[PDB]
């Protein structure tokens, strides 16, 4: 429901694997294929 | 043979002589198209005698009675009348043939109708659209069959030969198609067909193959797609299969038949295209055109044409098949008047029915319209019928072996003849362990500048008296100079174009020539379709040795060592002398050759210049702008220092300089037209400046060197060192198109502006500096360490910030995902249009293109890809698939056009309050100074839970919120 995909568009299963997918179509050509991954904010990311 | 197949040959011989021998004209030979239709087409008229050719050759494969033999003869005489009257009917157009063979224009080409009755022109140049290269390409490739195949002054052969030249640059000509009414939308825009592109291709191979495999790079690219604004036309079979068979990839045949199959193929035959309407109950008849708006109505009802199913059957005959589905499918015909089958020309939706087959699709019972018997479809049904009955051979109707192109075709070993120069220079390669021969020891083999090969085909096909003149300087590629050639009985060998074109900085770095070796090897390891094996000749000359002149380069060397062990270029080599390639060669003989501030007062300002050689240099422009060719007081002149400087700094090999020099002295690229016609011939679209959009000046079509040149000079705004940056890259993606082009796949509009940004920025990154020092050390590139950057560029390859450079490579390089456009399609038909920074990509679009058209491509490469920036296009695209994304869950549509970049921005906004709140430096995200963007959005991951594509989902389900009030979504 659109306020799904407002709050929180990852959790909800169905519309993840879409999300996931389209970033493959678009940039798999640059694959763990983790790149392609972004589950850290930048913070705790850039915390060391 | 009279027994059992005397009688049927004889019931052919009726149907053939009711169908079409009863009206062809006694004193011309030609074909009118029917009762209505009086003219005669070309295509028609060569198309429709092919079933009498075909009978003359059973009858004669048969023929020992007289009275066999006079059928024979008269079945065969027909055709040659036939071919004649067109000849004749070309002939009285010489003047128009010479003309199109310079300037390729749509008001100089041969007439498709002639007076069926004086062999004359019926209507004028301006009324029908008469530049179809097929017609007279199928016109060159049936004469070369049927001559083949023993049927029968020289004047008309060098009118012959002058056609070959007309239909030679047929690969970047444009059309008005087989159909002789241009694009779809049905304007009189002229546009490029690969039916007449393959049919060119295939009348070139059976009658220069430098143009013939040009041709074969526009089959390869825009296969199983017919044009630009066509996603399948059903005339395709006429390519891929009889007559011309110009594909030898078996896999894109196939496709390209699949693909007509599963579009255009109904009850009642083929659609010639997808909304097509030419016979349509929803057109307006007595209107010559097609308004944009009405392509639409044209779709699910076009007419089915059974004449495409004769090519399908004919296909199945010389391919050997089971396919006697598309015969017995061909009960639709007229009579069974007697019994004369009569094959229509098309079956249109009776106009009542249009909506149960718009709706269900290939469903309703259509009527027949149109031409009866089609004459064209009717011969080809009668060819295939005696084909299939056994009473003729794919290898009499096709003499030349064209159908044994699809064969796999081995790799051919170019042999390589390296010759020096100078003896000196002999003796050096020798000392390296390259023995060779100087260019007078292979005396009385003359070796000669490709130039000279180019000036020769100048004088072949001359005859004064009907005004001829020769073929037009045609550059010769490696494909052409790499033949050997008998001139006045001495053997002449012609090195490649990129050695004798030494004026522009490619040829000073040896690396760059090694380069265009190893691009020219390639090219001919796959393209070289010739009896013979190819011959490059390469001549190392007084540059190409090192500083000291003592030693050789290394990189001419590694080269020359690698051709000697048999690898080099992707292709086998094999090297030795020249006189021993004579017996193994593509001796062809040209037969054509035989005889027979203050102070404004410049009075003096370079008395400073009497060396540092860059202040040299830069003291330069101010005298030259300011004060070219202009004197210096010193028995001097601007411009002859300027090469002066140009020659000192090749000397010290310092590139930037040389390039400044080049660029405020208008260097240009002698083969750069080449390089934009390859770049072009493979279904890529050029845009020449930095991404601003006016600047950026778009090359959709080719564009001749003038004009190319003069494009880049004005869309560098006078600002130096880019216009010839745009011609450098521009030939370094024309030799990686020749070499690697799936290094192009998924790109169509190449920005060399972005690309030399690309190159700039990772210039700054890589050898890290500012990116201004780096936007002047990539000046100072050699040629090919700038090649092996862009090739960088390309593949992606590196010498917590690399999600930003990614970004950034693929905007530059204008990468789509694949299928992108057609899911651009289908969002279009949601909503009504996506807007890109204000520019507007209307749902109307869709009315008038197809999905998997590569005009609605461009449409869309115009809205979107225009986006100056690299990164910020990247996420354009991203919202544009997210958009496409969250339309199939959305039940509902939208009235509005939507904006794609607020859905960028609002994920924007949306990238601040949520990374602020995980809790991260406010510095830490940085606003873009030209797209406001924070730089940590571009260095998001595109999936995550904060990934940047999982933002725009989030910021398109918050942009269409006020749109879509409710949404009902899956
Ligand atoms: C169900 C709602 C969403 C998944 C939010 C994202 C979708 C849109 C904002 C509209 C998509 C429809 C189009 C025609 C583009």
């Amino acid at each position: 429901t659109r306020e799904i995909v407002i709050r929180d568009p990852y959790a909800l299963r169905p519309l993840r694997r879409l999300i996931d997918a389209y970033a493959f179509r678009i940039y798999g050509h640059w694959v763990n294929r983790a790149a392609l991954f972004e589950n850290t904010p930048k913070a705790v990311l850039l915390s060391l | 043979s009279r027994s059992n197949s005397g009688v049927r040959l004889d019931g052919y011989a009726r149907l053939v002589q009711q169908t079409i021998l009863c009206h062809q004209n006694p004193v011309t030979g030609l074909l009118p198209a029917s009762y209505d239709q009086k003219d005669a087409w070309v295509r028609d008229n060569v198309y429709s005698i092919l079933a009498v050719w075909g009978l003359g050759l059973a009858y004669r494969k048969n023929a020992d009675r007289d009275e066999d033999k006079a059928k024979a003869y008269e079945l065969e005489q027909s055709v040659v009348k036939l071919m004649r009257g067109l000849l004749h009917c070309m002939i009285r157009q010489v003047d128009k043939v010479e003309s199109f063979k310079y300037s390729q224009s749509t008001k100089d080409s041969l007439h498709a109708k002639y007076n069926t009755k004086t062999c004359a022109t019926v209507v004028g140049d301006d009324q029908w659209g008469h530049l179809q290269l097929d017609a007279t390409s199928v016109y060159l490739l049936f004469l070369a069959q049927m001559t083949a195949s023993g049927l029968h002054s020289l004047d008309e052969v060098n009118f012959i030969q002058n056609l070959v030249f007309y239909i030679e640059a047929a690969y970047k000509t444009a059309d008005f198609g087989i159909w002789e009414r241009g694009d779809k939308t049905n304007q009189g825009i002229s546009e490029l067909n690969a039916s007449s592109v393959g049919m060119a291709k295939a009348a070139l191979e059976a009658l220069l193959a430098d143009e013939v495999q040009h041709c074969q790079s526009i089959l390869n690219s825009l296969l199983p797609r017919a044009s630009t604004s066509k996603e399948v036309d059903a005339s395709l079979l006429s390519v891929v299969s009889f007559p011309a068979f110009a594909v030898e990839d078996s896999q894109l045949v196939e496709l390209t038949k699949q693909e007509i199959i599963t579009k255009l193929q109904g009850r009642y035959g083929c659609c010639r295209f997808l909304r097509d309407g030419y016979k349509t109950p929803k057109e307006d008849p007595n209107r010559l055109y097609y308004e944009p708006a009405e392509l639409k109505l044209f779709e699910n009802i076009e007419c089915e044409w059974p004449l495409f199913w004769t090519y399908f059957i004919l296909d199945g005959v010389f391919s050997g098949n089971a396919e006697q589905v598309q015969e017995y499918k061909e009960a639709l015909e007229a009579v069974l008047k007697n019994g004369v089958p009569l094959l229509p020309e098309l079956y249109s939706v009776p106009p009542d029915r249009v909506d149960e087959e718009y709706q269900n699709p290939h469903t309703v019972d259509r009527v027949p319209m149109g031409k009866l018997p089609h004459m064209w479809g009717q011969s080809l049904y009668i060819l295939g019928s005696l084909m299939a009955e056994g009473f003729l051979a794919p290898g009499e109707i096709d003499p030349l072996n064209r159908r044994f192109s699809t064969v796999p075709k081995p790799d051919v070993v170019v042999q390589v003849s390296i010759l020096a120069e100078t003896e000196e220079i002999k003796t050096i390669l020798k000392d390296k362990g390259i023995y060779v021969e100087t260019i007078a020891e292979v005396y009385p083999i003359r070796v000669q500048p490709a130039r000279i090969l180019s000036h020769i085909y100048s004088s072949l096909g001359c005859n004064n008296r009907m005004k001829l003149s020769g073929r037009p300087y045609r550059h010769m590629g490696v494909l052409g100079t790499s033949k050997l050639y008998d001139i006045r009985k001495t053997i002449f060998t012609f090195t490649p174009q990129f050695i004798d074109q030494q004026q522009f900085y490619l040829a000073l770095d040896n690396k760059m020539i090694v380069e265009m070796l190893r691009t020219d090897l390639s090219y001919l390891c796959s393209r070289w379709r010739m009896t013979g094996q190819p011959t490059i000749t390469f001549p190392i000359s007084h540059s190409m040795l090192d500083e000291d002149g003592t030693s050789l380069n290394s990189s001419i060397l590694a080269a020359l060592r690698k051709m000697q062990d048999g690898y080099f270029g992707g292709a086998r080599v094999q090297t030795g002398k020249l006189s021993e390639f004579l017996t193994t060669s593509c001796c062809t003989h040209l037969s054509f050759m035989d005889p027979g501030s203050g102070e404004v007062d410049f009075k003096a300002l370079v008395l400073q210049l009497k060396e540092q050689a860059d202040i040299l240099y830069m003291l330069y422009t101010m005298k030259g702008p300011d004060w070219t060719e202009l004197y210096n007081e010193r028995s001097a002149t601007v411009r002859e220092l300027l090469t002066e400087l140009y020659g000192k700094v090749g000397e010290i090999r310092h590139w930037g300089l040389i390039r400044y020099i080049s660029g405020i002295l208008r260097k240009k690229v002698e083969a750069l037209d080449e390089a934009c016609t390859d770049l072009l011939s493979h279904q890529k679209h050029l845009t020449v400046g930095l991404p601003p959009e006016p600047r950026e000046k778009t090359i959709s079509a080719p564009l001749p060197y003038e004009a190319l040149t003069q494009l880049i000079d004005e869309a560098s705004e006078g600002d130096m060192s880019i216009s010839i940056l745009t011609q450098e890259i521009m030939v370094y993606l024309a030799m990686y198109m020749r070499t690697q082009p799936g290094l192009f796949a998924e790109m169509f509009r190449l920005r060399i502006g972005l690309i030399i940004q690309v190159m700039a920025t990772e210039l700054a990154h890589s050898l890290r500096c500012s990116a201004e020092e780096a936007t002047e050390g990539l000046m100072n590139l050699s040629p090919s360490a700038m090649k092996n950057l862009l090739h960088h560029i390309l593949s992606g390859k590196e010498f917590q910030g690399q999600w930003q450079r990614r970004r950034r490579l693929d905007g530059a390089l204008n990468r789509v995902p694949v299928g992108f456009y057609q899911k651009v399609w289908k969002v279009l038909q949601k909503c009504h249009g996506l807007s890109v920074e204000g520019f507007v990509l209307p749902s109307s679009t869709t009315r008038e293109m197809t999905p998997g058209e590569i005009k609605f491509s461009v449409h869309v490469e115009s809205v979107l890809n225009r986006v100056p920036q690299p990164e910020y296009r990247q996420l354009l695209v991203e919202a544009i698939l997210v958009l496409t994304m969250l339309a199939d869950i959305e039940i509902h549509s939208i009235g509005s056009i939507i904006a794609v970049e607020k859905i960028v921005h609002i994920a924007n906004d949306l990238f601040l309050q949520e990374q602020k709140t995980l809790g991260a430096d406010d510095t830490m995200l940085a606003k873009d100074p030209a797209s406001g963007i924070c730089t940590l959005l571009y260095d998001s991951a595109p999936s995550g839970r904060f990934g940047t594509m999982t933002y725009l989902s989030k910021a398109a389900a918050t942009y269409v919120q006020e749109f879509l009030p409710h949404s009902i979504c899956a």
